[PDB]
């Protein structure tokens, strides 16, 4: 009834789409081929028998990674016709996947989009995974909202976007790509929950032990968030928490949107072990700095809205305990017009460990969606990376010969200015 | 007899353990049958439930949902089929304003299974309201609700359990639907306030035990009504006996707790009722009226000694310009009578008027820099201005005065 | 005494489905033989069949259609056997002209049919039609039977279940046939409209469902008829009483819905029996006249009392120039009485006038433009002008402004 | 009773012809022996023993086609004397086929169609089966009309046509043959039901996943649409629709009969595993205007008539209400002087899938046939060419030294554009 439809836009959205999968699989004991050996039904489909299509799409520019899933061990869960695929991908040009590659695509994207939500009946919104310092994750991300906002201008619109990390980086002309689809976006999205490669790479190396992690480790980790935030939809709990709760309870205003997502017991099977994690000692793991997957201090800025969806042996109680706790902090401090910055969300299902993965099998978890000031800091650095590189111009022609213009780049850095303005604005104590 | 009108998780859950407890306090069976030890009873069940042909008993309760899955998981429990399908209503797909609009949208199927409901029962007394201030759907659906039953109906009781947000914890937009859900209850409820923080706090020193409280403090508020005796005997005489409310129960004690079998007088019981810290809720303020009802073996002897040395000792406070009561019920005859004598008390004193400061502080603390206005903007009803929030402030600010 | 013409798919499905419930009531073997346990049977069996040398029972029942299939396909099931294989009458080899140019070609061997089940019947009181009026077989062969059946038994009585075509779902040359049909109905028929849109959405809210719904309205209404009591002993009695008609039936619950045993009064019923959802068809419009019949055990006390708060609640509006009914009935002895009181109403309304402005509406959004006369033309009736069809839509613009 | 004569005329129809009756002795259990190891009466006749004769005939000037059939595996299922054929075909010349080549035959077929008709009780009608662009397909297929409105002036003839594509093309002289062909038929015929052969490849393309279907593929999806349109005669169901039902309904005007066919489940069978066909969505489909099997956009024009055929485990209320569905849609925009447009039919017989073929088997189809206003664009196309290679007169030696005059030329193209003077007179909207 609550069917929702999640997209994966790119090779970062692709895999993390994998990972969440598996897990989505795993949880409701669906195997690799769709059958079984409801809660199963925001997320899937039955068709007539026992197989399971999953609500989603999975949309690339480029063939090889929605060919690595075509060919895996999932090569029969997903619809064929629901693994859309281009053949020259936007090659981390922006303009390419919005303009010009983006376009012969988008309407093949719309169509299979249009016949899953005419097979939902009540459709709860979208789920958008993506990278912002890409080609198709950030052009044909953009152009998929806005025509997706055109269509269905009223469904929720939440993305798990892999926000630029402030130091490592893959990629020449993210700052670019990070702009312009943050304008773009920012037009037509409800709220963008945000994580960063290095945070997670920080997390695994100081609680999971990982020396050498992949980017599996990290969409692991990233698809438990996915898990935690969609469990209220996927199963049964003392507090339900939907989409339209997250938009309502995480957007004070509509440009600032950009919650930071965190999941406290990430932990190894023998510090578990010799750990007794409860309500309290994951409530402060999650409001701990360094526990933040966007690699942004807290102190630096200030809290505008929590939301701490719990899930498993957890006691409303002791919820309450922690989070009148966090609030008798000093060094937690939120915004004066905001005395209630709590949205709490429990549920029964303990966190479903995945078989081969680093996380160690828990009774509890909880994931913390903070919206907060600290990211004007990231927005800072990004617009300023943008600046020196459109100051020498650099790279632009690539831009420019792709149906874009320097007037976009203009009005894109301009809008960014205009953010960091709003956040300084919301951040100042009202007098 | 009486309807049940329960929105939002907070009042779906409410309902289903205020059913479960009635169901076993009435010996009905999970499916709706009557237990053979049961058959020749004396205990009056029209109050809470009607018959059926089939010889079953359906609660006069109506289920009302911006989501489906709380009721979905409610009719995958063991009493499913006990409630009426008919009644229960679920809309086919966090805000006050959307709350209310939704209710202006859906008025007519709402109003037709009240309208069923109401037209089977001769002598309906009142309503009763189970639901939460904070969250979007109950807070905005109870107030379309309540206008819209005030206007229907101007002839009928209405009683409700409001959950009140937690403060001590840090919605994120709480201040506004309760402010409003305030100015609605005012302005149109005849008469039992709750809040998550006194009532956790008292379970401790999930959900299901919380509300399992909850719906023990409702029971024993509606004992007297459902088990007729000679004084009492009407709703209307328990609200004129005492008119916002506050509740305390004595005998709140775990499964486990039972090994201390302390020789329970009404005194002590009596006594208990008294003290700050079973109040479950969080200038010389002071009570305006007090009620007791007490549960077991009761000697009226005992009843005015207890009252005597309480005046004498003057551990209560009362109303300078003004001139309690204590009534006896009888417990139902199947519980086991664990407790030798028990005792619920209701109260009105003025020290709930703390209550709003603190919302009104939380609203003021936000209307100075417009957080959060954008959905409500989106809404017809605060579409063009939000005279409707300045109204309800000064509302309450009025209330908190002649308190 | 009473026969059947059934016309079209619709009417012959119709029959099928009736005669299935008949034969469950009544303890009829599909056979035609009857059961052990029904053999010193009370009820009354002549009204709808009659009794063979061999003990079998036949239905009074005659079968037309354009096409072999679907009488084909009637042959093939169990119930084959019963019916009369000298009745059945099926064409040698979609459209009203065509179909009366073949019922006047046919006129022989149909009327030789009807005078032969005729003369088999002391006391035959009406006629019963079971037909719809979109398609081209049952429209145009239900007016030429009506005619020429009005024009040879001028003493007998001529009732129809009328199946009208559903219009939110977009027969293409409807429009024709329909306001010909009701031509024909207005000049010559004595007296139940049925639509498919309404009928479905009662139904959710295959054709085999939808019609045994219709059967069992068609069964109750005869219910007393077949089971003689004190008062209503006669089809004329019931036309008398209300004399255009509207239906609906309160039990109308699957055999997967009777986990919910509702205690059900007569109070209840007849009260469901007027919400406009019931009634299973789809300006201060009112009433003329409304029957509520009602199966299993009632006490005129209670039927009083209903009706005394049902008029003191004015839920009902009548004509201002003029001054109900509610007869009781016995449920057969065989079918389980799953309900412990169930109702049917049947009712003449004003409203239903909007049905005709509808149609009239699609014929008038048609004439002006001549859509789909071709094939018209070719038949005799329609070879040299269409003077038919001005005076068929004058007629029904006559009957819409005397309602 | 309801016998029903089907003719096969030229290379399209001998070729259509066999994949319905292969279809026809696949759904009726009649071995291609015409022996059964009633339903099986309007298409088939008993001779005695269990042989099943069907009846119609292979007409074609050409003895290829026609040996083929006679030495294929149903060689034994014909009456010899009802496969005719002849000794030189047409060569795309439709004098040839109507004049000079088909005056020799037509008496043979006249004579066979007779004794077909005398074996039958009551002939519902003729079904037609042949191409617009081809010499006996066209120049034959008009004479024999014209014959049999002299003799049988009364049965409906019903005529399945393949007509010529916007784009592919596979003669040079199409334009020529169609509108002559349209002129005569015109004049003789009840409906004609429409479909294109580039409209089928896309089908085959998008729903079957074949990139290189053949002749075959298509002519067994319109043996399905040919199945689905008779099974009422050949099957029992709820709501039946012969094909005096077709014509009545699907006919507004004498000259405006040229709907346009559609099935709406064309899947393959993994598609089939992982979709959940329903009559909504089949409905759906058949309104989409990528389904349609003759390349004319619906959204162009107007409707003024649909006709429903709905088969299998199929529900009278969903019927309805996806009725009301399409009906409130706004791209389906009706004729205003149709309130009423859709005629509906329900067979309980699913359809029967062909051992070999690509159709998966599905619990529920439906056939739509629909007369609108979009067919006028593609007649605009076609007398376009016709003007062209007639301004040029290419071409027209062929047809004038063949019992042919200019006169009938400029005859045809005045009857085209006066058809299409009322397809546009009908389209417009009532004041």
């Amino acid at each position: 009834m609550r069917e929702c439809i999640s997209i994966h836009v790119g090779q970062a959205g692709v895999q993390i789409g994998n990972a969440c999968w598996e897990l989505y699989c795993l949880e409701h004991g669906i195997q690799p081929d769709g059958q079984m050996p409801d809660s199963f039904n925001t997320f899937f489909s039955e068709t007539g028998a026992g197989k399971h299509v999953p609500r989603a799409v999975f949309v690339d520019l480029e063939p090889t990674v929605i060919d690595e899933v075509r060919t895996g061990t999932y090569r029969q869960l997903f619809h064929p016709e629901q693994l859309i695929t281009g053949k020259e991908d936007a090659a981390n040009n922006y303009a390419r996947g919005h303009y010009t590659i983006g376009k012969e695509i988008i309407d093949l994207v719309l169509d299979r989009i249009r016949k899953l939500a005419d097979q939902c009946t009540g459709l709860q919104g979208f789920l958008v995974f993506h990278s912002f310092g890409g080609g198709t994750g950030s052009g044909f991300t953009s152009l998929l909202m806005e025509r997706l906002s055109v269509d269905y201008g009223k469904k929720s619109k939440l993305e798990f976007s892999i926000y630029p990390a402030p130091q490592v980086s893959t990629a020449v002309v993210e700052p670019y790509n990070s702009i312009l689809t943050t304008h773009t976006t920012l037009e037509h999205s409800d709220c963008a929950f945000m994580v960063d490669n290095e945070a997670i790479y920080d997390i695994c190396r100081r609680n999971l032990d990982i020396e050498r992690p992949t980017y599996t480790n990290l969409n692991r980790l990233i698809s438990q968030i996915v898990s935690s935030i969609t469990a209220s939809l996927r199963f049964d709990g003392a507090l339900n928490v939907d989409l339209t709760d997250f938009q309502t309870n995480l957007v004070p205003y509509p440009r600032i949107h950009f919650p930071l997502a965190t999941y406290a017991p990430v932990i190894s099977a023998e510090k578990a072990y010799h750990e007794q994690l409860s309500v309290a000692e994951i409530t402060n793991a999650c409001f701990e700095p360094a526990n933040q997957m966007v690699k942004c201090d807290p102190r630096h800025g200030k809290y505008m809205a929590c939301c701490l969806l719990y899930r498993g042996d957890v006691v409303p109680k002791d919820v309450n305990a922690a989070i009148a706790t966090i609030k008798t902090k000093r060094s937690i401090q939120f915004v004066d017009w905001c005395p209630t910055g709590f949205k709490v969300g429990i549920n029964y299902q303990p966190p479903t460990v995945v078989p081969g993965g680093d996380l160690a099998k828990v009774q509890r978890a909880v994931c913390m969606l903070s919206n907060t000031t600290a990211i004007a800091e990231a927005w800072a650095r990004l617009d300023h990376k943008f600046d020196l590189m459109y100051a020498k111009r650099a790279f632009v022609h690539w831009y420019v010969g792709e149906g874009m213009e320097e007037g976009e780049f203009s009005e894109a850095r301009e809008d960014m200015a205009a953010l960091e303005k709003d956040y300084e604005e919301v951040g100042v104590d009202s007098v | 007899e009486i309807i049940t009108l329960q929105l939002g998780q907070c009042g779906n859950q409410i309902g289903f353990e205020f059913w479960k407890q009635l169901c076993a306090e009435h010996g009905i069976s999970p499916e709706g049958i009557v237990e053979e030890f049961a058959t020749e009873g004396t205990d009056r069940k029209d109050v809470f439930f009607y018959q059926a042909d089939d010889e079953h008993y359906i609660p006069r309760a109506v289920l009302l949902d911006l989501e489906p899955r709380v009721i979905h998981s409610i009719l995958n429990s063991p009493y499913a089929k006990l409630y009426n399908p008919e009644n229960i209503y679920l809309s086919e797909h966090n805000n006050w304003a959307s709350g209310f609009s939704q209710g202006e949208k859906i008025h007519e199927d709402i109003f037709d299974i009240i309208d069923r409901e109401a037209d089977g029962s001769d002598s309906l007394e009142g309503f009763v309201l189970c639901h939460s201030i904070a969250g979007g759907t109950g807070s905005g659906l109870g107030s379309y609700l309540l206008e819209r039953l005030n206007d229907r109906y101007p002839k009928k009781l209405v009683q409700t359990y409001s959950v009140f947000p937690n403060q001590d914890e840090m919605v994120v937009v709480q201040p506004y639907n309760s402010l409003l859900t305030l100015k609605r209850l005012t302005q149109n409820a005849d008469c039992v306030v709750l809040d998550n923080t006194a009532l956790n706090r008292i379970a401790t020193d999930s959900f299901s035990q919380i509300n399992q409280l909850v719906s023990t403090i409702m029971s024993a508020s509606t004992t007297t009504l459902r088990y007729p005796g000679y004084m009492n005997n009407d709703l209307i005489g328990l609200i004129a006996s005492l008119i916002f409310l506050m509740t305390g129960y004595t005998p709140l004690t775990t499964d486990q707790s039972v090994a201390s079998v302390r020789k329970t007088t009404v005194l002590d019981v009596m006594r208990r009722l008294l003290q700050p810290k079973n109040v479950m809720v969080s200038t010389n303020h002071c009570y305006i009226a007090i009620l007791n009802i007490i549960q077991g073996e009761v000697d009226p002897t005992q009843v005015h000694k207890s009252l005597q040395r309480i005046r004498e000792r003057k551990l209560a406070n009362f109303i300078p310009w003004g001139p309690i009561q204590v009534a006896l019920s009888r417990k139902s005859p199947y519980l086991p009578s664990a407790h030798r004598v028990s005792g619920l008390m209701m109260a009105n004193h003025t020290s709930i008027s703390s209550l709003f400061e603190r919302t009104c502080r939380q609203y003021d603390k936000l209307r100075k820099r417009e957080a959060f206005l954008e959905q409500f903007r989106k809404e017809d009803m605060f579409k063009d201005n939000f005279d409707e929030m300045d109204t309800s402030r000064e509302i309450v600010q009025q209330l908190i005065d002649e308190y």
